[PDB]
């Protein structure tokens, strides 16, 4: 699709590159490393979600914990590091 | 034909008491995933002990059947409703297969 | 005769409610997510019922 | 040349979400909790925010992925609180423009 | 336990419930040349092995 579309957009502009994964904990650790490597290879930005932080040690992250309060609910979100 | 059955006389639903709300309706896309598992699980274990129950009759008295269920993919579950799965599973002497 | 059959309608369709609310109290306290507990909800429906 | 980037997505009066602004990362921006944290909310959030088309919108559960469940709501109702709520994204251009 | 071809199909665990979208059932791939076993081992109430 950008390759397409390289000629109607000016040729300064490269188009943003995004995607996503739920459920990222149906990966393992190597196909994880995979799919890290084939994005930052393709400059591709991926927001993965999963109960467990299963990349550590890469990009950001973030933790979220939701408490009840006052009879409704809020979301507390916490960053995380690798190394401490 | 459908009304000579008594069970279509019968409204079914499936409710769960969802955080500070009440019973709400169990709707797939207002759960998130582990809800939905959690959830599916319950009911699947519902039907086995209703199973059990209607077929209890037509069985020798000291006959128990087997109870076993899977889980696959059980990462998308957290380590909180994993404890309590095994805990129903326990609880209702079950076997699980969980990868 | 349907009298009878409309008598055995309606203790059939108690004995399972019946066997339904039994069965539910096993499912109570579960904590998932933000679930807390599960029920079935068994009815009449008005227009079987009329 | 440099391609644009996604700085950061902003949240307000989401369900479980006041207002909250996850910074984006160049490469990889993981989000976990527990079950029923509000991860799929993001993501549903972000793409309503990237595709507002309502016809398209349904976000039905990781199970049952494609099939019909017969629910005849998208869920995108239940996600969001009473009020006025917004869905923002930041993007810096390839020309350097927030 | 349950030894019926037109109920066992093993489809990928995405597209749970979604259409064949091909004909194979995913079973025979997953065995290999010869004749091979599946068998349970159950203990009744009964004890009967
Ligand atoms: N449309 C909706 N109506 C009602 N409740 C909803 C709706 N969407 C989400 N929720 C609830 O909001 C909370 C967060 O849901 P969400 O699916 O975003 O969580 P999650 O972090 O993706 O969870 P999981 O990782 O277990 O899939 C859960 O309690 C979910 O039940
Ligand atoms: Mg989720």
């Amino acid at each position: 699709w950008e390759e397409e579309s390289r000629r109607l957009r000016g040729k300064d502009i490269s188009p943003c590159r995004l995607l996503f994964l739920d459920q990222a904990a149906r990966l393992d650790a190597k196909s994880i490393a995979t799919l890290f490597e084939l994005c930052e290879r393709l400059q591709m930005q991926l927001i993965i979600a999963a109960p467990e932080n299963i990349s550590p040690e890469k990009g950001t992250t973030y933790k979220l914990v939701r408490k009840v309060f006052k009879n409704h609910e809020h979301v507390h979100v916490v960053g995380l590091r690798g190394f401490g | 034909e459908e009304l000579l059955d008594y069970r279509n006389y019968l409204e079914l639903d499936v409710e769960v008491n969802r955080g500070s709300d009440g019973w709400l309706k169990a709707e797939s896309g207002a759960l998130s995933t582990g809800e939905a598992i959690g959830t599916g699980m319950s009911i699947l274990v519902m039907v086995v002990q209703s199973w059990e129950e209607e077929s209890r009759r037509l069985r020798g008295k000291d006959i128990s059947p087997c109870r076993l269920l899977f889980l696959d993919q059980a990462a998308r579950l957290d380590a909180k409703s994993i404890a309590t799965l095994f805990e129903l599973c326990e609880r209702l002497q079950m076997q699980l297969i969980i990868a | 005769s349907s009298k009878s059959v409309a008598n055995i309608i309606r203790k059939t369709i108690q004995r399972e409610q019946n066997r339904i609310r039994m069965l539910n109290q096993g499912l109570q306290a579960v904590s998932f997510g933000q679930v807390r507990g599960v029920r079935l909800n068994v009815n009449v429906r008005e227009s079987h019922a009329i | 040349i440099e391609r644009g980037k996604f700085r950061s997505l902003t949240l307000v009066n989401w369900n479980g979400f006041f207002a909250r602004t996850f910074d984006l990362d160049e490469l990889v921006t993981t989000l976990s909790g527990g079950n029923g944290a509000g991860k799929s909310t993001t993501m549903a959030a972000f793409v309503t925010a990237l595709i507002p088309d309502l016809t398209l919108l349904h976000f039905r559960n990781t199970t049952e992925a494609g099939a019909t469940s017969g629910s005849r709501d998208k869920g995108l109702h239940g996600k969001l609180r009473a009020g006025v709520c917004y869905s923002t994204l930041d993007v810096i251009n390839s020309r350097h423009q927030r």
